[PDB]
DNA sequence: CACGTCCCTCTCGA
RNA sequence: AUCGAGAGGG
């Protein structure tokens, strides 16, 4: 539940994980599929 | 493209698979289930006659 | 005694605290 | 699954009599196949399953936590420390003859997970079976009793 | 059916190699001090630091009285070198030099092996 | 336990997703193609908040 | 969810020793690990048996009928 | 035998980018030259990436 | 954190731990500052706290000194599902952005009134376990009263071939 | 879904014999019995107090397959020497060596008390 | 299906549970594992196609391709860890388990081959009781790093008319290998020969193994001992070689290589200065590790693992690598907001200079983390690429 | 490079031979210049040399 | 004394030590075996619930009920359900248990294994006792009610083995050891500096005098003495839990003999 | 300026 | 039911 509410949809490289993405967003946490790095967790 | 080139068909199956070291090669343990459900059109013949009364 | 810095396990303390203010749906709700 | 990507299937369940058992009679839950661990490298299982060792001896919740200086050569000194081996390993015995094992077995608990697959609402089976409205072949799915 | 070959050897030299249970080993020929021999054994069962038989006896299944030595194998050769024969045991390999019993030994892929004290 | 933060939905709980957006009413400077006439440009999404 | 009535991994009933361990630290205040080890738990799958276990149903009595 | 050279020059390709992660941050010519420059020799195409001349 | 010449003090520590029978309190007094993305651009933040100022697991550069800010704990860059993962540094980073996605797949008490609500489909354990393996971050997640999963004795081993 | 009934473990079915003697045809007076319902609580102790038959050639046994509770016993001895005697010396062997534990605990039980 | 092997014919065996069970030497061509793998299964309905399937497309009719023109199947996971843990000189086995191995072979003669030891103990070579499995007529030849006919460690493989005469018995000689013995088995015996073949070891190996045993925890990924002490300085005069190129480039003194700038030949260097010494602690890690190591074990038989792993898991991780080139500076000239700015080192450029056992760093772990990514695209993302290029 | 050519006693040795790589395709232009082996010469873009050398 | 011979070492209402002199291993665990899975025992099978306002479903409380021990002493004279000859159950192969409970107290109630009575005749034999080895003499708590909860459910007993279903299993953890001193060869131990410092030795050390060092290891030697312990539930006290394995062993081996002279 | 792998399982809204 | 939207699995 708390992961689906602390959700990111990004729409549609903007997948990589970022460099700034340090703190504000799980380096895992997101989707294998047309989403991974895409939709991110914060 | 999905209607003649590639259709969806009776008598199929699917499941979880698991693997066994007590099977061979050219084997595929299936569900009991799955075994009442699909079937396959044997010709009555007086080779399988006496076979196919019993199962029926 | 107000003086010294602060150890690993100080800085869990701060964390706790986060939450029981913001809480985990903090963003969601403000 | 284990909580680092673990995922697997039953191949077979056993009792306790057709299962391996440590000597003071513990016998495993689970039996996960040694291969699952240099090719998905997930060491923190290992010690995971090293530190709820202990966790469940001494009786302290066992701080898993990321980033703090917790080694494996100080949780080995505390496995040591309850008369166990160091490194997890436990000689077990060979369950249906009741030799021991030519090979210690790492042992210990691990947090794993029922995830919400059940092959008995996966599996699917068909003939004949309905037949869609337009195109007169098969219907999609399993809820649907289709092809 | 009598003994293929009846020749004493020497503490030569002993190897594990990981190994811990088995051990090649070299000899050299008490009657000429020019045989070569190199083989395995079993060093669980037989220590090292000497005597050697062949012999072919005393086909059909295996039951569980020509035992008059201590370590026993019995194996298969699989090669015949001209200067030596190689035999091999299940797994375990062994390598005569010579050149002088060439009627005693023979190309048969069957043959016992026996060491006393 | 329940943290709230969704609506009720003529009975399910609907969840509203992060959307991200690159910020506007902000200045950026990008290079082009190789065969694009334009060598630079300098974008600013004008919007007010 | 309620105590497990016998250990999984053993057999070992543990389903009543639940009212024990607890008064084993509310009233004696006892190591955890030590009151499962006064509980006679000497296997570990007997200690997580109920060292991991969290007592569900009393959130969930709270509710009305 | 053609059906079969498709699927036995396609298969390696389309599975060699399936097992990228059992190594993680590796890389290597899994989507540097061989996924990408196969994308430009199926097709042809003359704007090459690379058009390199080893002269002898 | 903010740091001069560590802005936050084991005094400050107590001001908490005692009110829990604020944290706005170190947001007011200065201890504390919410920086944005662009404003990390000009900052440099300490990793550990007093690991970072003048065997085991191997380090780096921390003597070199220039730092405006402070880690709160390195824990806090994961999202709640990755989160849960015991010891994500001897992992294989995808192993982690696996379990993250397979923790929402899991069972276990989702909710507390699951008897008195009627949803479509769900799952509940029929003995959930706080894990013996627990992150700090754990106690925030309210993890340890509604599990998961169960601590299965786990024999990782060949045996039948199954 | 599909799992068998916990119960035929042990539980014979319309006609199953918990024994069946076949005739190894590959190795002369050799026999191989088909013991239905059973597992390695019998399996290997049939078969080690059958390898201290001292004319008793061969003695091993296959549980054919984990699902399925039973295992097939081959057993070979010395000529005219039957075999399904060498199955009965060797299980009064075992009852009777089982008989004088439960005796020896049984004594050395009743004496201790704490 | 991708595969002409991606569907195959088998005999139907109706069996309990509602899995579909294989064969677990049929996974490499289906490309399947047992972690909540799922399986289609047709039923043809004419006799005539029925006999198309069982005559063309039959499993072990399929058992050497065409795509590589080698063996697809092959032994695999437990069978393959314990036919080389079997077949040693070490490894023995007594009567009482002797014959229950004999029994477990369906096409077995019968006859107890006469042991390899007699008299102290009647003993059996693991080769030696394999080698009733293998099928009399077989002759295979196989020499590997210094393999004599005399073989020193066991080394490469020869067996003899179905029977084992040295060597261990490994990926090479049991796997799916151009030369090995399924690929042998199959063309000098027959498809279905073969077959019975892989269940005769499965079936044996299997059951060894069962009695044997094998596991493994963290104390396989353990070196510590002045192997640790010695890969350590391997990364030290790795970051004063990087650092070395890191000065000499600073004060322009760079002799920029030709072609590549001052820039990319420095980093070229620098990125093999890394990986030349992160995989020497990698064979370093794999030095120490004794022949009783189990993570060496399955990667001796091939089993599973690699060269890499053990380094990652014992030694050392590595460079993280993200569209080929190093980790970045998303940050103004800096890769983070803990690292001074205009930093080229290679901690901050993204080398992971711990080891899974001893844990990433705070900044270790995030590099790793996107260099995961990178790849969990590739197998996500750019396999539509593939896919396409294929239809 | 290092280019394997037999040796005058017959055997196949590893004798060396310096070539040039380039990051320009213009094939028609510089296999006539003087100084290099013109049936040796390679380039990548396959395209450039169907249409020097001829389709096959 | 008479060939396989027993040493008792400790024994109490739970565990019970003893070693086995002269005795085959291969024997021994096929008793371990037994004593686990196909010893009989007594237990709950079919839960017929009148009502149930519980946060606990249905068969989640029966799951247990029958995981609860039972009194099973005198179990030899209560025929297998499935072997007696009545309509579903009755008083020769089934012992009716009931279970009522309403909570009045505002403070939560607590049912309990004492809080069923046998609705049925024992005909003065050992059975369907709830097994309260409890230190307040309360038992195994099955559930807990609020100020208004309520649970109304009917047990019928029946005859079991572990094999059905481990909820009839009369032993608990079955401490099973042999030759301490790995002096048998029967595993290769694992050690990355010291195999002997490594691995602890046993309790069961001293019983075994050590290797001596420099010594050749005998081949010759086999499986002797076997370090047990065995732990009951309840259901059959400590002394059956192995009297009991060792003579239901006996009939299995003796049911052989049954069938092996019908052939 | 048209393609953008393969299947499979559930949820909901005119 | 059909179209659309989404979340998962291999
Ligand atoms: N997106 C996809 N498209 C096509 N096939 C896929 C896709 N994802 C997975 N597969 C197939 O399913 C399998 C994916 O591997 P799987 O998820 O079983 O992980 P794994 O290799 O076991 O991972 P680990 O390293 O954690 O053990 C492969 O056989 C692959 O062909
Ligand atoms: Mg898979
Ligand atoms: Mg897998
Ligand atoms: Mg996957
Ligand atoms: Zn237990
Ligand atoms: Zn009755």
């Amino acid at each position: 539940t708390l992961s689906h509410l602390r959700r990111t949809n990004t729409p549609i490289k903007p997948r990589q994980l970022h460099n700034t993405h340090w703190g504000l967003v799980c380096p895992a946490e997101t989707p294998e599929g047309q989403a991974c790095g895409l939709v991110k967790n914060l | 493209r999905g209607n003649l080139m590639g259709k969806r068909v009776d008598f199929s199956a699917r499941t979880v698979i698991s693997g066994d070291p007590n099977l061979e090669l050219d084997q595929v343990g299936v569900p009991k289930s799955i075994a009442k459900t699909l079937t396959y059109p044997e010709v009555v013949t007086p080779y399988n006659i006496d076979r196919l009364t019993q199962l029926v | 005694d107000e003086s010294a810095p602060i150890t690993a396990e100080d800085s869990w303390a701060v964390i706790s605290a986060f939450f029981r203010e913001k809480g985990l749906v903090s963003q969601q709700l403000d | 699954a284990s909580r680092h990507g673990q995922k697997g299937t039953i191949g077979i369940t056993y009792r306790r009599e057709d299962m391996p058992f440590t000597a003071e009679g513990i016998v495993p839950d689970l039996i996960i196949n040694p291969h699952a661990i240099p090719s998905r490298m997930t060491v923190a299982h290992l010690i995971e399953c090293l530190l709820s060792k202990v966790a469940a001896l001494s009786g302290n919740e066992g701080d898993a936590s990321p980033f703090t200086d917790i080694t494996v050569e100080g949780i080995s000194k505390l496995l040591r420390e309850h008369g166990y081996q160091s490194r997890g390993f436990e000689v077990m015995y060979n369950g249906h003859t009741g030799k021991k094992l030519m090979a210690q077995i790492f042992f210990g608990p691990t947090y794993y997970q029922r995830l919400r697959h059940m092959v008995d609402d996966k599996i699917h089976a068909r003939a004949r079976g309905p037949m869609q409205v337009l195109t007169r072949q098969p219907v999609e799915g399993r809820s649907r009793d289709g092809g | 059916s009598n003994t293929l070959f009846d020749d004493i050897f020497q503490v030569s030299e002993v190897d594990p190699g990981r190994y811990n249970k088995v051990c090649r080993i070299e000899a050299a020929s008490t009657t000429q001090d020019q045989c070569k021999l190199t083989l395995d054994i079993n060093v669980e069962l037989f220590p090292v630091a000497l005597t050697v038989t062949i012999a072919s006896s005393l086909t059909r299944s295996w039951r569980p009285l020509a035992d008059d030595y201590d370590y026993v194998m019995y194996g298969t050769a699989y090669k015949f070198e001209e200067v030596a024969v190689y035999y091999s045991f299940g797994g375990l390999l062994m390598r005569l030099e010579g050149n002088y019993r060439n009627l005693n030994n023979l190309k048969q892929e069957n043959a016992y092996l026996l060491i006393r004290r | 336990f329940d943290m709230g933060g969704y609506f009720i939905i003529n009975g399910s709980e609907k969840v509203l997703i992060a959307q991200e957006r690159s910020a506007g009413n902000i200045v950026q400077v990008f290079k082009k193609a190789a065969p694009s006439p334009i060598s630079h440009v300098a974008e600013i999404r004008s919007a007010l908040e | 969810m309620i105590v497990p009535v016998r250990c999984f991994s053993c057999g070992k009933v543990v389903g009543d020793k639940w009212e024990s361990y607890l008064n084993l630290l509310q009233e004696d205040e006892l190591d955890e690990g030590t009151a499962l080890s006064r509980l006679g738990l000497k296997r570990y799958c007997c200690r997580r048996m109920i060292l991991t276990h969290v007592d569900l149903i009393e959130k969930f009595l709270r509710y009305n009928p | 035998v053609g059906v079969l050279a498709a699927q036995s020059i396609g298969e390696p390709a389309t599975q060699m980018t399936l097992n990228t992660f059992h190594f993680a941050g590796v890389a290597s010519k899994k989507v540097t030259s061989g996924v990408p420059r196969l994308k430009e020799i199926l097709n042809v195409a003359k704007n090459m990436k690379t058009p390199s001349l080893t002269v002898y | 954190f903010i740091v001069e010449d560590l802005k936050v003090r084991k005094g400050h520590i107590a001001k908490l731990m005692a009110t829990e029978y604020t944290w706005s309190s170190l947001l007011n007094e200065g201890l504390v500052e919410y920086i944005d993305a662009e404003e990390e651009e000009s900052i440099l933040i300490a990793m550990q706290p007093e690991d970072l100022e003048p065997a085991k697991r191997i380090r780096v550069s921390h003597h070199a000194t220039t730092f405006t800010h402070c880690e709160i704990h390195p824990s806090m860059i994961l999202g709640v599902a990755a989160s849960i993962i015991p010891f994500p540094d001897h992992n294989q980073s995808p192993r982690n952005t696996y379990q993250s996605a397979m923790g929402k797949q899991a069972m276990g008490v989702f909710l507390t009134n699951y008897n008195v609500r009627m949803d479509t489909m769900a799952n509940i354990l029929y003995y959930p376990q706080k894990p013996l393996g627990t992150t700090r971050a754990m106690e925030y997640l309210k993890f340890r009263e509604l599990p998961a999963g169960q601590n299965a004795i786990v024999a990782i081993a060949c045996y039948s071939g199954y | 879904m599909n799992a068998p009934d916990r119960f035929e473990l042990f539980l014979l079915g319309e006609g199953e014999s918990k024994l069946k003697i076949d005739p190894d045809t590959k190795a002369p007076n050799a026999v191989v019995i088909t013991f239905e319902k059973e597992d390695h609580t019998l399996g290997n102790l049939i078969r080690a107090e059958l390898l201290n038959d001292r004319k008793v050639l061969f003695a091993a046994y296959k549980v054919e397959h984990p699902f399925f509770a039973r295992f097939k016993l081959r057993i070979q001895t010395t000529e005219g020497y039957d075999p399904k005697d060498a199955l009965k010396n060797a299980c009064n062997s075992i009852i009777n060596k089982l008989g004088a534990l439960k005796t020896n605990f049984e004594t050395e039980w009743n004496l201790q008390t704490l | 299906s991708l595969h002409k092997m991606s569907m195959m014919a088998h005999r139907v065996k109706v069996i309990p549970y509602s899995t579909f069970r294989l064969n677990l030497s049929v996974t490499s061509p289906y490309n399947a594992d047992f972690d909540g793998d799922e399986m289609n299964l047709h039923v043809p309905q004419s006799e005539e196609t029925r006999a198309e399937l069982s005559q063309l497309c039959a499993v072990p009719l399929q058992i050497v391709s065409p795509q590589s023109n080698k063996p697809c199947m092959g032994i695999v996971q437990d069978t393959l860890c314990g036919i080389r843990k079997l077949t040693l000189r070490d490894t023995f086995i007594e009567l009482d388990q002797v014959l229950n191995m004999l029994y477990w072979v369906p096409d077995w003669d019968g006859v107890i081959p006469t042991p390899a030891i007699i008299k102290p103990k009647p003993l059996w070579s693991g080769k030696q009781i394999l080698s009733v499995a293998i099928p009399n007529g077989i002759h295979l030849q196989r020499f590997d790093e210094g393999t004599t006919l005399l073989s020193p460690k066991d080394n490469g493989m020869l067996i003899i008319d179905g029977q084992i005469i040295f060597g261990v018995v490994e990926k090479k000689t049991v796997g799916s290998s151009n030369g090995g013995l399924i690929h042998v088995v199959t063309r000098e015996k027959g498809p279905q020969v073969c077959a019975k073949l892989f269940g005769n070891i499965q079936k044996v190996v299997n059951f060894w193994l069962l009695h044997n045993g094998f596991s493994t925890g963290i104390g396989d990924t353990i070196a510590d001992g002045p192997t640790m002490r010695e890969i350590t300085e391997t990364i030290a005069e790795a970051k004063k070689k990087v650092l070395d190129v890191t000065k000499e480039a600073q004060a322009n003194l760079l002799t920029a290589k030709h072609g590549m700038t001052l820039r990319e030949s420095f980093e070229d260097n620098v990125v093999r200065f890394l990986n030349e010494a992160r995989d020497k602690a990698g064979r370093l890690a794999e030095v120490n590790l004794k022949d009783l190591n189990n993570v060496k074990q399955m990667v001796m038989a091939g089993s599973k693992g690699s060269f890499i792993n053990i380094a990652q898991m014992s030694a050392c991780v590595g460079q993280q690598s993200v569209e080929g080139k190093r980790i970045a500076f998303g940050f103004v000239d800096r890769t983070l907001p803990h690292f001074s700015k205009d930093d080229y080192s290679p901690e901050s450029k993204g080398f992971v200079e711990n080891s899974y056992l001893r844990g990433l760093t705070p900044q270790e772990f995030f590099f790793h983390a996107m260099g995961g990514r990178e790849g969990l695209i590739d197998t996500a993302v750019k396999t539509a690429e593939t896919g396409y290029i294929q239809r | 490079y290092d280019r394997k050519v037999p040796s005058p006693t017959g055997e196949y040795v590893k004798e060396p031979e310096w070539v040039l790589e380039t990051d320009g395709v213009n094939l028609s232009e510089v296999m006539t210049v003087p100084g290099i082996d013109p049936t040796r010469i390679y380039t990548n873009s396959f395209i450039d040399i169907m249409e020097v050398l001829g389709i096959e | 004394e008479e060939g396989p011979q027993v040493k008792i070492r400790e024994a109490s209402k739970d565990n019970v030590d003893f070693i086995l002199s002269n005795v085959d291993l291969a024997m021994a665990n096929s008793l371990r075996r037994v004593m686990i899975a196909e010893i009989p025992t007594l237990a709950i099978d079919s839960v017929e619930v009148e009502t149930n306002t519980t946060v606990l479903a249905d068969e989640f409380i029966a799951h247990r009920l029958g995981l609860i021990p039972l009194q099973s002493m005198d179990i030899e004279q209560l025929e297998y359900s499935r072997d007696c000859f009545c309509e579903d159950h009755c008083d020769k192969c089934s012992v009716v248990l009931t279970l009522q409970a309403f909570g009045e107290s505002e403070s939560t109630t607590n049912v309990y294994s004492k809080d069923l009575v046998i609705v049925s005749n024992l005909m003065g034999r050992n059975i369907g006792h709830p097994i309260i080895q409890d230190k307040e003499g309360n038992g195994v708590l099955i559930c807990k009610l609020r100020k208004g909860q309520e649970l109304k459910l009917t047990c019928v007993a029946k005859k079991g083995i572990a094999k059905e279903h481990a909820k009839w299993g009369p032993a608990a953890a079955i401490e099973f050891e042999y030759d301490p001193w790995n002096k048998l060869k029967h595993t290769d131990y694992w050690y990355e500096q010291d195999s002997a410092k490594e691995w602890p030795q046993s309790k069961n050390c001293e019983y075994e005098d050590p290797p001596n060092e420099g010594d050749p290891f005998d081949y010759k030697a086999q499986a002797d003495t076997f370090y047990m312990n065995v732990e009951s539930v309840g259901s059959i006290p400590v002394d059956q839990v192995v009297v009991r394995g060792i003579d239901t062993l006996q009939k299995k081996v003796a049911s052989i003999l049954l069938a092996l002279t019908q052939m």
